[PDB]
């Protein structure tokens, strides 16, 4: 119960620990604009033009980052160590374009009720494994601390080809969705 | 080139665990009075807090009591500022000449990749495109000249 | 308060290295940033070293900077290929959005040659009796002279109690001859009381110029003194006319 | 980069005048702009500070402001006294772009010298004599009103240092001082502050 005509998220930083996981993202009207990659420390245009004109200087990100990490160890001991309720996530499948068995079209997989963030999202041709023209999102925001995700599969609609969504997380073990309707 | 800006988080001095921080800014017609909430999370519990509305460090929880203190005393006009010197920048100076000024035309009935949101159940496909649900064709939307039909 | 730099004072035997130390002295000034003052004064930013063991380089016009952030409370600079002057400042800051709190700072002078260096020759000008007798004050003069480099500190003492009412020095040390680019230099301080404090004889005036010099191990072949760090002044009592 | 640059490298005032020192800046995303205060060769001294959601902030004498759109800022010292006279430094520093959220652009300095009002001005030129060697001698000009301003030697063999002045403190009463010295043969006194350009009264003794 919070409402008004737009909404920002320029923060959205998330760390947890053991392994010591981090990202920084900034979303608006729910869509990831960029996030940061930690490792090469630099900004990453969820849509490449996104950032023709406009910069984001990512050392924002990282300082961000290191916060939450310090800032975790000071709440792991103030909740005397309490671990983290792992729920189990939600799959659901469709496609980019309405299917037309010739032309390329994209079909996405939309993970919900994750948490902690850490997954995995893979695609199955006829139950072979599928690792070209996928991409994935960050993790995205939804408003009681769970996430959500996107992985994407660019293909070229032949019937007969069937597909599978493969989700491996830990609260839950797999969890396949062929597709639907 | 334009700059987006962000929110800072906060320090406080002294089995998987989950920290989280989320940079709430919300805008009403943007430019006209405009809210900020800045939450500090543990695992899915947001223990310490931040409102424009209050302009001050709170907690909601047990958890943000020798927090919220030493919020104020560090962080605390700063924070306040950050409703101008940040949610208002990011609106006008950024949000504006892209993800506004951009919008993409729609294409037993159902549309594909339209922007933004408004026409006339719902998709978010999280790569600025949409889909919607609803049960010739009309289907209004402000991208438009003559609200395609078929 | 806040901080503590070491030194204050140094030469650098051109371009060569020396290295300098700054203490935090209180945590809720966790952030600390190195500054330079340059010699038209101007501020530069080198470097902020958050946590400790981060490190890094910095070349700059005209200095070679290796700082490095070594424990929650120690900050350390390494300065060589030391070109021209400059002062070193030290700072620590609550956080993000927050001002500096600077340091003491640490003054850098290149030197060319050893020989160059002198300390200053100090003597004490006992007002005149006009002055006495048409003000009613009486006015006394300290006269820092002949030292090089401008690396100086000069004192007031009614009885060996520093003292600071009715003084004046002197901001700029004047160069003895302008056109020589390494000029030894010149002081003058006013130390004016009321002329019957003058007019009574049992007071000692003196006052005194701390010339951080050269360093006690300096590698010296000369006839004049060790053109070392010290003290230097002179005195001079009261009188009834 | 931000460029920070102090328009005005000098102001003279003296007491109770406003002085104002103004600024500007380049980056549009700056949104701190501290301001520091250097006398004498001594240390800086964080003064006051302001943020870009106001437009001007306000306290004690001093008084700061700030219109971001001209991306002008100012800082307005009031009601002035010789203690203020130093070298002010505006800054800036983008609150909320992590590139330099830690660090300070500084301006170039301004000289702020506020002179003293002496309303009792007993201009004179006195001469002294040192103690280890009585023969050695150095003049001195005390009491000018402020107004009056020394010059520099320009004969290299003659040491006139500048107009600096002196509060006692113990009554309340400020007076003005330079000092003129040299050996060679003729120099003496009535002479010294001959470049400079002295009242009308100024009053000589006979030595
Ligand atoms: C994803 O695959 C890797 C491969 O080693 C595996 O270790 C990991 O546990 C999988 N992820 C999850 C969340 O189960």
């Amino acid at each position: 119960d919070i409402e008004a005509d737009h909404v920002g998220f320029y923060g959205t930083t998330v760390y947890q620990s053991p392994g010591d996981i981090g990202q920084y993202t900034h979303e608006f009207d729910g869509d990831e604009l960029f996030y940061v990659d930690l490792d090469k420390k630099k900004t990453v245009w969820r849509l490449p033009e996104f950032g023709q004109l406009i910069l984001f200087e990512p050392q924002g990100g990282l300082q961000c980052i290191a916060a939450e990490k310090h800032n975790l160890g000071i709440l792991t001991k103030r909740s005397n160590f309490t671990p983290a309720t792992n729920e189990a996530p939600q799959a659901t499948v469709f496609p980019k374009s309405p299917v037309l068995l010739g032309q390329p079209n994209t079909l996405i997989c939309f993970v919900d009720n994750i948490f902690p963030p850490v997954i995995n999202i893979t695609w199955l041709r006829n139950s072979k494994s599928v690792t070209d023209g996928v991409y994935e999102t960050s993790f995205l925001v939804n408003r009681d601390h769970s996430f959500h995700k996107l992985s994407y599969l660019t293909f070229i609609p032949s019937d007969d080809d069937i597909y599978d969504c493969k989700v491996e997380h830990w609260g839950l073990e797999p969890v396949l969705k062929h597709w639907e309707p | 080139l334009v700059e987006r800006l962000y929110l800072v988080c906060g320090e406080e001095g002294a089995r998987h665990f989950v920290h989280q921080f989320k940079g709430e800014c919300y805008f009403t017609n943007g430019t006209q009075r405009i809210r900020l909430v800045t939450r500090y999370i543990y695992n899915r519990e947001e223990y310490l807090r931040f409102d424009s509305d209050v302009g001050e460090y709170r907690a909601v929880t047990e958890l943000g009591r020798h927090s919220a203190e030493y919020y104020n005393k560090q962080y605390l006009e700063r924070t306040r500022a950050e409703l101008d010197t940040a949610c208002r920048h990011n609106y006008e100076e950024t949000e504006v000449p892209t993800s506004l000024r951009r919008l993409e035309q729609p294409n037993v009935c159902s549309v594909t990749d339209f922007y933004p949101a408004k026409i006339k159940q719902l998709i978010r496909n999280g790569d600025w495109t949409f889909q919607v649900l609803v049960m010739t064709c009309h289907v209004e939307h402000p991208s438009l000249k003559s609200p395609i039909t078929v | 308060t806040l901080l503590e730099q070491n030194p204050r004072w140094r030469l650098v035997p051109r371009g060569q290295a020396v290295n300098l130390r700054c203490i935090l002295k209180n945590s809720q000034y966790p952030w600390m940033s190195w500054y330079q003052q340059d010699l038209q004064k101007q501020l530069q930013w080198l470097f902020t070293l958050r946590s400790p063991g981060d490190a890094e380089v910095k070349s700059l016009p005209g200095a070679d900077y290796l700082a490095t952030r070594v424990t929650d409370t120690e900050l350390r600079l390494q300065v060589a290929n030391m070109s021209q002057g400059r002062t070193l400042y030290c700072t620590c800051s609550a956080g993000l959005g927050y001002e500096q709190y600077f340091g003491p700072g640490t003054r850098l002078t290149v030197l060319e040659d050893l020989k160059n260096v002198f300390p200053p020759e100090v003597a004490v000008f006992e007002p005149s009796e006009a002055e006495i007798s048409h003000t009613q004050k009486a006015t006394l003069v300290c006269l820092a002279t002949g030292f090089y480099p401008d690396h100086v500190e000069l004192s007031w003492w009614v009885n060996g109690k520093e003292v600071h009412s009715g003084v004046c020095t002197d901001p700029q040390p004047l160069k003895e001859q302008p056109a020589l680019n390494d000029s030894r230099y010149c002081l003058s301080s006013r130390l004016r009381v009321s002329a019957t404090f003058w007019q009574n004889p049992r007071n000692h005036f003196r006052c005194q110029v701390q010339f951080y010099g050269l360093s006690e191990n300096d590698e010296w072949t000369q006839d004049r003194a060790k053109p070392v760090t010290q003290i230097v002044s002179a005195e001079a009592w009261g009188r009834a006319d | 980069m931000e460029k920070v640059e102090q328009h005005e490298s000098t102001l003279s005032v003296r007491e109770g005048d406003s002085a104002v020192i103004n600024c500007t800046y380049t980056d549009t995303a700056s949104s701190y702009f501290p301001w520091y205060k250097q006398e004498a060769g001594k240390g800086l001294h964080f003064v006051i500070d302001i943020r870009s959601n106001v437009d001007r902030k306000q306290s004690q004498r001093l008084i700061v402001l700030l219109d971001k759109k001209a991306k002008r800022f100012s800082l307005h010292i009031t009601a002035t006294q010789p203690e203020d006279s130093a070298i002010y430094f505006c800054a800036a520093s983008p609150s909320n772009s992590g590139g330099s959220n830690y660090k300070l652009t500084f301006g170039k300095g301004t000289l702020l010298t506020v002179t003293p009002n002496i309303q009792n001005p007993d201009p004179a030129v006195y001469q002294l004599r040192d103690s280890k060697s009585s023969d050695k001698s150095v003049c001195l000009f005390t009491d000018f009103d402020s107004q009056t301003n020394v010059s520099q030697s320009k004969d290299s063999d003659v040491y006139i240092t500048d107009k600096c002045v002196l509060d006692m403190r113990s009554m309340d009463f400020k007076s003005n001082s330079a000092v003129a010295w040299s050996n060679k043969s003729d120099f003496a006194c009535a002479n010294a502050f001959n470049n400079s350009i002295i009242p009308e009264d100024t009053f000589f003794p006979s030595p």
